């Protein structure tokens, strides 16, 4: 569905747009996991 | 009912612009949502 791309698109950019809630217990892992890397990879690029 | 403003959406670049931590309202528009992600992208490699 679109609210899943919409939720990792601005989990990745920082940007806010979007309010997923992703309510299934494995997707939270799944979404923790994803923003370490968005962070690692910002503060790897900067 | 306040579906969108010109003053409003100053607002939101600026605070997106500054690493976003001031609240603001995000869009009604499909269209819209591209512009925001691209402005989001454009402030984080300026902030970098």
């Amino acid at each position: 569905l679109s609210s899943a791309m919409w939720f990792s698109w601005g989990v990745l950019l920082n940007s806010g747009i979007g309010e997923g809630a992703p309510r299934s217990f494995s997707a939270r892992i799944l979404g923790m996991v994803w923003a370490g890397f968005a962070m690692i990879i910002v503060a790897s690029y900067t | 009912g306040p579906s969108f403003t010109i003053g409003k959406a100053i607002w939101l670049l600026w605070g997106l612009v500054f690493n976003n931590s001031v609240p603001v309202q995000n869009p009604k528009g499909t269209t819209s949502k591209i512009m925001v992600s691209v402005w989001a992208f454009f402030a984080v490699i300026f902030l970098a």
